[PDB]
């Protein structure tokens, strides 16, 4: 398999940790069999395999966490940097004060904040849900289940425009929980190396300060950077309840507590052992990144 | 011409007898399938369905059900149906439910949670095939309401040709996850938690729908749903805001229809427990309460103060009964002769509920905190969650819980037989754990009896019991606000607690 | 002549002060706390008091406010002010015990998996990568098993789900010290492990961790927020901003004070750990020195 | 009986991949050294800058574990772990570090830095740690005040005694200093060597002091080593090979040093020719490419330390002429 | 002049008791002009060079009457405008080599940025000139060495790796802070002569910093002394070290081996440098030279100039013979 040790003790260790977890007991041994013969069993409400009721929603809150991310980091990493060039500038206050004013309010409320300006009353971004409802796709076609790709290749006169009018929001409302770690992480780490001895050789080779900031400073910077998004992409998948039951999205959040509140003991067991297997798989990348950043721990 | 309907969460599956949510109902019942009987638009009145002409016994043992002719089911794209509605496919739709032997009974999780515990499979004796055009049922007992319990969403017409193919095919879960029926808008699509798309059946019988098409657009918070409604993203939704009533009210282009609802919320004491087992103390404890006050700070005139536990505007309603009106010095009067003036600690429950149109039992709770704490009797609020509430409840742990419930069937018995007698309280919908022989002899009598002016009057004295004995404090009834766009036509609202978009026109 | 020896802690001090924002921060998150200690003096009304009579009373300073309910009324009657001053007493406890019990686990274990070596590595990788799995709500249905009602059944959920960000950051950290030829100097002298994770080479570690401290106390509430729109982790008579501002949604269109005054309490808490972080930063940082 | 210190072929080879993903390569970074050292001996090492001496100063002070080879403390293995021992071996050996900044942690007053050996290995208390750090601060020309400093508020001659300071602070048998003079003022680095020859006597010290600057180990050793490429070229007494450097690397080692007195200078023995490549090490003698006196031999085969009376040398030519 | 100090003075700590760590130093470099500093390690001459680079940080603070380079004046002209003059027409090599490279990129990025920067060749010829540069400089294979970091390189060889891409940077003055410290003589004389030959070909002016004496009086043609903060002495290379005008270079030049038996024990002048707590007024030499007058303790000596010539900060010069 695509891991580097403790294979078979992690399989066992979520299932045994899952199970034991959400029937608060030979059935632990005989479930086991299941998965490892290559299926994760029949839901309690839907009555469908777990595994053709979790890919068409792990895509859902896939292209949802790494839109989320892509705004969390084009925008929390280049202001994470300025906020600590101009230390104590308005700047620096301004950035970061927004910044955790977007963290402070409780995804219901400014969620609902959203929604009410940009939506209700200045007219500019469609309310909820993945493509606007009176608008379908062609089942007939190969489709992969991620909207945005489906509508781009199989949409028509505008479909593609629409699918990501649908997306911004909820990106927004995700992203900035993120987004106030990254500009924190981001401006707390570029300090700590903003005084170190080859930054001093930078400015003395004569080199533009852009360049010193972005070239010398900013990759020593970048580990707890990327550590921060690894964390971030972990409860992006197996968290984000609460953006998906005000933006209507169908992920995997309300599917895993809904199951929990109906008590389909399979899809408990099943989809925490899957987003295991997909941390894990993160984890890794930003573990190899470690080294991609930094030489001297290779 | 298109519906949006903003429904208030995912539906269980796709047929109705294996489910009791009522959004389940709703995506699975009133567009998707048609009944033996049903009840008439904006009423409680049972109607011809699938029977033309219908006749019962002199001994109301036996029912008889003359079919339609001609009606048809949808053209699935697994399967063309053969063949037109018979006596054969209503013998399956409960042989299905009532014994056994059936070869579909246990496909797709046979649970039936709403037959089993309706009595249904201990009244039926036999359902049987007169022709190909008639069907039969024998009852063990007589049982008045047996016609609205036809009309109801549980039961449904179910192909036998359309079950049959899919056995012999080896796959018979596409009965249930792939629905065919006779209902005007029959199915199309299903992304999961996302949307549910249905198209006008071609061969309707009845009034073919003015609408091609209706989608609903899942969306689990009202305030979206709301928000949704401002601009068209929606035409119509389910249960608002208490709060947003006031805007709603003075908006331009949102008809807010407006009902008195069959919906009654109490909190029910358990008679078995040593507070409650004295009835003075339960008269104490209602007397405590601001009901007054609760229709503002819960419902915000969302709501009717409770004389009694039918809501008014059913037949047989007691209107010459007191109410137990706001008085502290009355409520200490009691419970210093009952010698509790010192004091005790009760346990309330509050509720998370699945059905709409529920209270907001949190803010019910501690408002009655606040007012038995004023009388000497302080409370705690308990939110167990629904699954351990439940086992707990049936564990008989509580002193005292808040419900809601909803008048299902039309007819009273849905209240005082499903909700206070004897029979429902080994199951556990009868919280009160409660049954006075006296009030006994006045439901089980009224629901083997032919007479509706001998019904009513013992309902009348069902009613005056049940206030002498306080089993639960009844305290509201809601009124059931059901916005719908100016733009929409010939919407007309459900007692019952349903969305009825087969007559619906778009301007 | 030479000045008086300086301790660490009054050298802490004096490099802190420099810091302007830092002190703000700090007298801030002081009155906060002074606030929560004696509410039950200074706050104008017990909060279990509903004023029926005032039913969505907006505040003093708006058409219909009366001077009585300073910052208005909630829906159900009761005094904003006297909720929100009671409302930090548990708010505080909820983020403080939070915060502490997950940096100190976190800095514990992230240390041993970026010093010891690589077998313990991928044991306390894989803990964390199950860690993160598991949703915060699960955490919280099971512990209502374990334990009866009580707030144990939030915060112990909490800590968990916090627990893999102090982890890893350490390890992160950690990995770029362990090398480094001041630990060497140090193992030569004869320094054991634990000495030097925990002395030599941990205040190096405390860049990040500030970061994450300073957020988790935002988290704390968030969090039980998010777990207030469920039935879990409070009780209705006893406030809590989280509780109270999760319990009042539905009015947010309709009646700005009583959703927005805890949505204060929350943000001017969040700048405050913001402002005393970036103090303690520079009170750490030897360049500045 | 067994000397003080003993090195027996020590090899280390590092690898280097051009990166992540990339053929691997074998730098030839130490190629089997062999020495005796005694208590209170110097063993001076000198040689090309770039051919294996903090190398073998880290396998000497147990920084590493050599690719090979064996080495001897006493008569006690160094390189067999040996976890109950080796809390007593420690401290007895200790290191001066080359470019010594990066040695002191950034977030430590050098008190403190200077208190740890202490700290660790000895029962003197706080104040007493204290008293024993300025004392030892004061033998270098360390001021009171530096006690509160931390390491980035120093200059490069300060941060070297700094060092020094810390190696000498546990009373250690053998010293293996990494350029421990090579940043301080001659004024000052006279009070340093005169610190390290009165604990030579008085202790019995032995230090394998590497240097660039031949002046100070013409003073300081006993025995000088000569180093080429990760091997070994020449051995003896610093009277020897001051006097007659045989080895011909040796001669245009020692015809290239500064002198201050005009009289005692003279025009530099030159070398041309291409550097051996580390990573491809020519074939049999390392230094063939630039050597003056090559035979055919240097191209085929490599030269072994032959002995001519006590002056050990690894050349042909030598032998030859022998 | 190509570089003018009229007056220079770095404090360090707060403004109630001031370390002095550079105190009123004044000097002149011409266009190939070879100047050597020289004296005791904590004299300030790292501090000085920084100074002039503009390379110090908050605690410490810049004094200064005049400061010039090239026609322009570092304290009248503005900072993005300031920075860009030194940081194109100055170099520094700085003392510590592997704290001073960046532990994150390949030596190869490491030179090929400033040869990219300050002579604008494109990828293949940037390649090409960091090989000749490594090359002549002294590196073991260039061809490999450049895909090497600087935690790889060891000592010697990260400084050679700095002076190649500081003598990349086609300075007008190098600031050399010890450029042969971790080198060996066969290398030493290697630098030095590619430094002169460097010095000769394309004018460029150099400042060489040593703590050892024999290579400043071959290379330079002027020696400023620095000792406790202030220039001690000033003039001709050759002259100084024959002929030494103030007591400190007397006492710095008689401590070398070469004026003592192999395992003597070293001669030196006795004491420590000031602190900030301790400082005597007047002469700073005046608890450690030995022919401290009166003069000496009561009143700081002016920077008298002599008729040869040269100057020292001293109230009796020494004669030719050794006595004031
Ligand atoms: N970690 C490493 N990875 C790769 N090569 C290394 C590493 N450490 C040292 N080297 C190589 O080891 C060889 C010898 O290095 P050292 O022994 O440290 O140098 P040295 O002989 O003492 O030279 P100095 O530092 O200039 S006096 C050189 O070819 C280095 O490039
Ligand atoms: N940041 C600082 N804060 C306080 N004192 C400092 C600081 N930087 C340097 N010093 C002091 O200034 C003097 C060192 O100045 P440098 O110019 O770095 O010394 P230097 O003459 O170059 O000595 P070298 O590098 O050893 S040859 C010493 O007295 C130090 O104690
Ligand atoms: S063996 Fe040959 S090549 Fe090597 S040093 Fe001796 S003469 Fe030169
Ligand atoms: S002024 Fe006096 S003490 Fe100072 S250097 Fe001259 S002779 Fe010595």
């Amino acid at each position: 398999l695509r891991r580097l040790g403790l294979v078979i003790p992690t399989f066992i260790g979520i299932t045994l940790l899952t199970f034991a977890f959400v029937h608060m007991w030979q059935q632990y041994l005989h479930y086991i069999w299941g998965v490892m013969h290559g299926d994760l069993g029949i839901s309690m409400k839907s009555r469908i395999p777990v595994w053709e009721e979790f890919v068409p929603r792990f895509q859902a809150t896939l292209e949802l966490g790494v839109c989320a991310m892509i705004f969390a980091t084009a925008v929390g990493i280049p202001v994470g940097v300025l906020a600590a060039v101009k230390r104590g500038s308005i700047f620096d206050h301004t950035a970061v004060g927004l910044a955790l004013t977007g963290y402070s309010m409780p995804i219901f409320w400014w969620g609902m904040m959203l929604i009410m300006l940009v939506s209700v009353h200045w007219n500019l971004t469609p309310v909820s849900g993945r493509v606007s409802d009176m608008v379908f796709l062609d089942d007939s076609n190969p489709l992969t289940g991620f909207m945005l790709i489906d509508t781009a290749i199989w949409g028509e006169d505008g479909n593609f425009i629409d699918a990501v009018a649908h997306m911004i929001l909820p990106a927004i409302v995700l992203g900035t929980i993120p987004l106030a770690v990254i500009v924190r992480m981001t401006r707390s780490s570029m300090l700590e190396v903003l005084g170190e001895d080859y930054i001093r050789t930078a400015r003395a080779k004569g080199l533009t300060r852009m360049r010193v900031i972005i070239v010398h400073a900013l990759r020593n910077a970048m580990l707890p950077v990327v550590t921060v998004i690894g964390l971030q992409v972990g409860t992006l998948l197996a968290g984000a309840i609460l953006t998906e039951t005000i933006f209507s999205w169908p992920g995997l959040g309300r599917w895993l507590i809904d199951a929990l509140q109906r008590r389909d003991y399979p899809v408990v067991q099943g989809g925490v052992l899957l987003v295991a297997t997909m941390i894990i798989l993160v984890n890794l990348l930003v573990d190899l990144l470690y080294g991609v950043v930094n030489p001297r721990i290779r | 011409k298109t519906l949006v309907y903003c429904s208030e969460g995912s539906p269980e599956g796709f047929n109705p007898q294996l489910f009791t949510s009522g959004t389940t109902y709703d995506a699975s019942s009133v567009p998707l399938y048609n009944r033996l009987v049903e009840f008439k638009i904006g009423t409680t009145e049972v109607i011809p369905g699938l029977a033309e002409k219908w006749e019962v016994s002199e001994d109301g043992k036996t029912y008889t059900f003359h079919l339609r002719k001609g009606v048809k089911w949808h053209d699935n794209k697994e399967f063309k149906p053969t063949r037109e509605l018979n006596a054969d496919d209503v013998v399956f739709s409960f042989d299905r439910q009532k014994n056994a032997q059936n070869p579909y009974h246990k496909v797709s999780g046979g649970s039936y949670e709403y037959f089993e515990g309706m009595g249904l499979p201990e009244l039926i004796s036999e359902v049987k095939k007169v022709d190909d055009n008639t069907v039969q049922f024998v009852l063990t007992r007589p049982e008045a309401p047996f016609l609205a319990d036809l009309a109801m969403d549980f039961a449904s017409i179910l192909s036998k040709e359309y079950a049959d193919a899919m056995m012999k095919a080896g796959t018979p879960e596409k009965l249930d996850l792939n629905p065919i029926g006779t209902g005007p808008f029959q199915l199309q699509q299903y992304q999961k938690d996302s949307r549910i798309r249905y198209k006008a059946f071609d061969g309707y019988w009845g009034t073919k729908p003015q609408i091609d098409t209706l989608v609903f657009s899942i969306t689990p918070d009202a305030s979206v749903r709301y928000a949704k409604l401002q601009k068209n993203e929606c035409q119509v939704m389910p249960y608002p805001n208490p709060a947003d009533i006031a805007r709603m009210k003075q908006d331009k282009s949102i008809n807010l229809m407006e009902m008195p609802g069959l919906n009654v919320g109490y909190l029910s004491y358990n008679v078995q427990k040593k507070p409650l087992d004295d009835v003075k103390v339960r008269q104490a404890l209602t007397y405590a309460v601001n009901k007054d006050a609760i229709i503002k700070a819960v419902y915000q005139g969302a709501g009717v103060s409770a004389k009694n536990l039918i809501p008014p505007t059913m037949w047989g309603y007691n209107d010459d009964v007191q109410d137990y009106t706001y008085d502290p010095e009355k409520a200490k009067a009691l419970l210093k002769e009952a010698g509790l003036e010192k004091g005790f600690s009760i346990d309330l429950w509050a509720m998370p509920v699945q059905d709409p149109y529920n209270p907001n039992a949190r803010r019910m709770a501690e408002m009655i905190q606040a007012d038995w704490a004023k009388v000497g009797v302080q409370a705690k609020i308990v939110t167990y969650e629904w699954g351990e509430y439940l086992k707990r409840a049936k564990d008989g742990e509580h002193q005292t819980v808040m419900m809601g419930w909803t008048g299902r069937n039309g007819d009273p018995d849905n209240f005082f037989a499903t909700l206070f007698s004897c029979a429902a309280s080994e199951q556990g919908s009868n919280y009160s754990k409660w049954c006075y022989k006296p009030f006994e002899d006045l439901i089980q009598p009224a629901r083997a009896t032919d007479d509706h002016n001998k019904r009513v009057e013992l309902y009348k004295q069902a009613q005056v019991v049940m206030h002498d004995q306080a089993p639960a404090l009844i305290i509201a009834h809601s009124t059931v606000f059901e916005p719908v766009r100016k733009e929409v036509k010939g919407y007309v609202v459900d007692p019952l607690g349903k969305h009825h978009f087969e007559n619906v026109s778009i301007e | 002549s030479a000045p008086v020896p300086m301790t660490p802690l009054q050298e802490f001090w004096h490099y802190f002060k420099r810091n302007k924002g830092a002190v703000v921060g700090l007298v801030y998150v002081v009155i906060v706390l002074f606030i929560a200690i004696f509410a039950n003096w200074i706050a104008p009304y017990n909060p279990a008091e509903q004023f029926r009579d005032a039913l969505l009373a907006p505040p003093a300073w708006q058409e219909g406010g009366s001077m009585a309910h300073l910052l208005g009324t909630d829906d159900v009657g009761r005094d904003v002010l006297s909720r929100l001053m009671y409302g930090a007493r548990l708010s505080l406890l909820v983020g403080c015990l939070v915060v502490v019990l997950s940096l100190i686990m976190g800095v514990i274990l992230g240390l041993i998996a970026g010093y010891f070596g690589g077998l313990v590595d991928n044991i306390i990788m894989r803990v964390v990568d199950i860690m993160l799995a598991l949703p915060s709500l699960l955490l919280a249905l099971v512990l209502v098993a374990i334990f009866g009602p009580s707030i144990g059944n939030a915060a112990l959920a909490l800590t968990f789900v916090a627990l893999p960000h102090y982890v890893r950051l350490t390890r992160a950290a950690v990995l770029v010290e362990v090398n480094r030829d001041y630990v060497t100097a140090s193992r030569v002298a004869g320094a054991g492990a634990m000495r030097q994770m925990f002395i030599n080479i941990f205040p190096n570690c405390l860049a990040p961790l500030i970061v994450q401290a300073s957020l988790g106390f935002s988290n704390a509430i968030l969090d039980m927020a998010a777990l207030g729109f469920l039935g879990m982790g409070a009780q209705p008579p006893t406030p809590e901003w989280g509780t109270m501002l999760s319990d009042v949604l539905q009015f947010a269109q309709s009646a700005w004070w009583v959703v927005t005054f805890p949505g204060l309490a929350i943000l001017l808490t969040v700048l405050a750990f913001n402002l005393m972080g970036d103090g303690l930063r520079d009170a750490l940082d030897p360049k500045l020195k | 009986q067994q000397p003080l210190l003993q090195a027996i072929d020590l090899k280390k080879h590092y690898p280097v991949k051009k990166g992540m993903f990339a053929p691997e390569r074998l730098v030839k970074a130490l190629d089997g050294v062999s020495f005796n050292l005694e208590r209170g001996k110097t063993l001076a090492v000198v040689g090309e800058s770039g051919c294996g001496k903090s190398t073998l100063g880290r396998l000497l002070t147990m920084i590493e574990m050599p690719t090979g080879g064996e080495l001897y403390y006493q008569g006690q293995d160094l390189l067999k772990h040996d976890p109950q021992a080796q809390k007593l071996r420690r401290q007895k050996i200790q290191i001066v570090f080359q470019n010594p900044y990066g040695s002191l942690n950034p977030r430590k007053k050098v008190g403190q830095i200077l208190e740890e050996p202490l700290l660790i290995n000895t029962s003197l208390s706080k104040e007493q740690r204290r008293e024993k750090a300025l004392s030892m601060m004061a033998k270098v020309g360390l001021k009171t005040e530096h006690y509160d400093r931390y390491p980035h508020m120093f200059s490069g001659g300060q941060r070297q005694r700094i060092a020094i300071a810390r190696g000498l602070m546990l009373d250690p048998d053998v010293v293996i200093a990494d350029q421990p003079v090579s940043a301080l003022d001659v004024s000052v680095r006279a009070q340093v060597l005169n610190l390290m020859m009165d604990l030579q006597q008085e202790l019995g010290l032995s230090y394998v002091f590497i240097s660039h600057d031949l002046s100070v180990v013409e003073h300081i050793a006993d025995e000088v080593m000569v180093m080429y490429l990760g091997r070994c070229v020449e051995k003896g007494t610093k009277d020897q090979i001051f006097n007659n450097p045989r080895h011909p690397y040796t001669q245009a080692l020692l015809s290239a040093t500064p002198r201050l007195n005009p009289d005692d200078r003279r025009e530099r023995i030159k070398l041309s020719g291409e550097l051996p490549s580390p990573l491809n090490p020519p074939p049999g003698c390392a230094f063939n490419a630039r050597c003056r006196r090559r035979f055919g031999p240097c191209t085929q085969l490599q030269p072994q330390l032959k002995d001519y009376g006590g002056q050990l040398v690894a050349c042909f030519a030598v032998d030859q002429d022998e | 002049a190509l570089l003018n100090v009229d007056k220079l003075s770095v404090h360090f700590g707060d403004e109630s008791a001031p370390f002095r760590a550079v105190d009123r130093i004044s000097y002149s470099v011409k266009q190939g002009e070879v100047v050597g500093i020289v004296g005791e390690s904590g004299s300030g001459k790292s501090v000085s060079s920084l100074a002039i680079m503009g390379l110090i940080d908050y605690p410490g603070r810049v004094m200064a009457e005049k400061l010039e380079f090239n026609g322009q004046d570092l304290q009248r002209i503005s900072e993005k405008e300031r920075r860009n003059l030194v940081g194109a027409e100055v170099a520094m090599i700085f003392q510590d080599p592997m704290t001073s490279l960046n532990p994150c990129y390949t030596v190869g990025f490491q030179i090929m940025e400033a040869i990219k920067v300050h002579q604008g060749g494109n990828k293949s010829t940037r390649r090409q000139r960091a090989i000749d540069l490594l090359n002549q400089v002294g590196i073991p294979d260039p061809a490999s060495r450049l895909d090497v970091y600087p935690h790889q390189l060891s000592g010697g060889m990260s400084q050679r790796v700095m002076i190649a891409m500081a003598i990349a940077c086609r300075p007008k003055l190098l600031i050399a802070d010890q450029p042969t410290t971790a080198l060996d003589v066969t290398i030493q004389a290697q630098i030095i002569e590619l430094l002169l030959e460097l010095q000769q070909k394309e004018n460029m002016a150099l400042v060489l910093i040593t703590h050892d004496l024999a290579l400043v009086a071959e290379a330079a043609h002027k020696i400023i002394v620095m000792y406790a903060g202030q220039v001690v002495e000033t003039g001709d290379a050759h002259a100084i070290f024959h002929a030494p005008r103030h007591p400190y270079t007397q006492a710095l030049l008689r401590a070398l081996p070469e004026f003592a038996q192999d395992k003597e024990r070293l001669a030196s002048l006795p004491g420590v440098v000031p602190g900030k707590y301790d400082r005597p007024n007047g002469c700073l030499l005046n608890p450690r030279c030995p022919y401290a007058t009166d003069r000496c303790r009561a009143e700081e000596p002016a920077l008298n100039m002599l008729a040869d010539g040269r100057q020292s900060k001293c109230h009796y010069p020494l004669d030719d013979a050794g006595r004031p």
